[PDB]
């Protein structure tokens, strides 16, 4: 459960990253 | 780092969605003003020890959920927070083999 | 103004010298001699007049001029490239703003508290 | 809550991409003249004022740009043939 | 300024061409000194045309550097966005760590 929560937080933060990357591209 | 291929981008959506995932959402739990040791200074109260062992305590022994189904820490809760077919899956908190 | 006229006179003197060399012995060699002397004197004048001014053009402008093209060519291509670049970054920013507005609508649909706090931000 | 939120608010700025890409430096007239010239060169003007141009000569001119009058008059006699 | 130095270099080249024409007419043949003088005159005319083109480039439209600076600013903004993305990448590296 807690590992899933950490992975979900990391994926949420990555979400920001991939979105912005796509935009600049 | 260019990426951005329709295929490369499409893989990203599936991988990210899999890790993450009518309300069927857990019952809201409010303020906890009396904590068992510091907040209420009720350390070793026998009722509390009896309640944790057999009674349903909303946050000490389990998660209430909506629809009334009660999920204990060992059990895995399947719930559907978004209004979509895909359902979030809280694996067991304790996972004692 | 005067420097351009001096350059045009030098070009005309060069054309006249070329025509005299290409033509016949009858053409007065003393005439071409006086023409070359006057051209040298005018160049010394072109210099003295243009010895303390401007100081700029540190660009491949010379390469474009020597690249069989005028500013009416290489400079136009450079300006078009700059315009394409500036139009593209504006499209970038506009698409970013659109995606931000979409996610703002979605997060407003998600939490009313977030709606209130972003209304306070706006 | 308001505390530990919105670390700072940016304010209003001018240097931004705008629909008037041409007026970033107010050259909306230079771009118009460029489009008009494209819809219509230096080598052409040189060939009209004189005759034509060349290649080795242009390279020599670029390299140069990067870098007894009575006796001269008399020295004319080369028997020019 | 720079145009003055270019004109001085052109005058020096013209003097060198005059000396070469002298040498050719002296040691050159009658049908050779004339050809050498014609070639030197063509070179001088090309240099004068190059000087006229340099004047036209120093004149005409004086915004080339402005457009170059605008393009450089746009490229700097794009590089700043890329640096922000790479900062997010190193931040998530620290996170997974």
């Amino acid at each position: 459960r807690l590992t899933q929560l950490q992975d979900a937080v990391n994926s949420l933060a990555d979400q920001f990253c991939n979105a912005i990357g796509v935009l600049q591209q | 780092l260019s990426r951005n291929e329709i295929i490369q981008s499409y893989l990203s959506r599936q991988s990210s969605l899999l890790s993450s995932s009518a309300r069927q959402l857990h019952v809201l739990v409010p303020q906890s003003p009396p904590t068992d040791l510091p907040g209420l200074t009720r350390e070793v109260t026998q009722d509390d020890l009896d309640r944790i062992q057999a009674s349903q305590w909303p946050g000490v022994n389990g998660c209430q959920d909506t629809q009334g189904n009660w999920y204990d820490w060992t059990q895995c809760i399947s719930l559907d927070p978004h209004g979509d077919d895909g359902r979030l899956n809280i694996l067991p908190y304790v996972c004692l083999d | 103004h005067l420097e351009e006229h001096l350059e045009k006179f030098v070009e005309n003197i060069r054309q006249l010298g070329i025509i005299v060399s290409d033509f016949q012995p009858s053409s007065q060699a003393g005439l071409n001699q006086k023409l070359n002397f006057i051209v040298t004197g005018l160049q010394d004048i072109d210099k003295c007049r243009q010895q303390l001014h401007d100081i700029t053009v540190p660009l491949e402008v010379f390469e474009y001029i020597d690249q069989g093209r005028n500013p009416q060519l290489y400079t136009k291509e450079c300006l078009e490239r700059a315009l394409a670049k500036n139009e593209q970054v504006k499209g970038k920013i506009d698409t970013m703003k659109k995606f931000k507005s979409l996610l703002i609508q979605e997060l407003s649909k998600v939490f009313p508290e977030d709606m209130a706090k972003y209304r306070s931000i706006r | 809550g308001p505390f530990y939120l919105m670390r700072e608010l940016p304010g209003s700025t001018e240097l931004t991409g705008s629909t008037n890409l041409i007026t970033h430096y107010n050259l909306e007239q230079a771009y118009n003249k460029f489009c008009g010239k494209k819809v219509k060169d230096l080598p052409g003007m040189i060939d009209l004022p004189g005759s034509h141009d060349n290649s080795s000569l242009r390279s020599l001119i670029e390299k140069p740009p990067i870098l007894g009058t009575m006796l001269a008059g008399f020295r004319l006699h080369t028997g020019p043939l | 300024r720079l145009s003055t130095l270019i004109e001085f270099l052109l005058h020096r080249a013209y003097s060198e061409l005059m000396v070469l024409t002298d040498l050719l007419p002296r040691k050159s043949d009658v049908e050779r000194k004339i050809e050498i003088v014609q070639f030197a005159s063509r070179t001088r005319q090309l240099f004068v045309r190059l000087l006229a083109l340099v004047k036209w480039a120093n004149n005409a439209g004086k915004v080339e550097k402005c457009a170059m600076i605008s393009s450089f600013l746009d490229q700097q903004a794009i590089l700043f966005v890329d640096t922000l993305d790479r900062l997010a990448s190193l931040a998530r590296d620290a996170l997974v760590h």
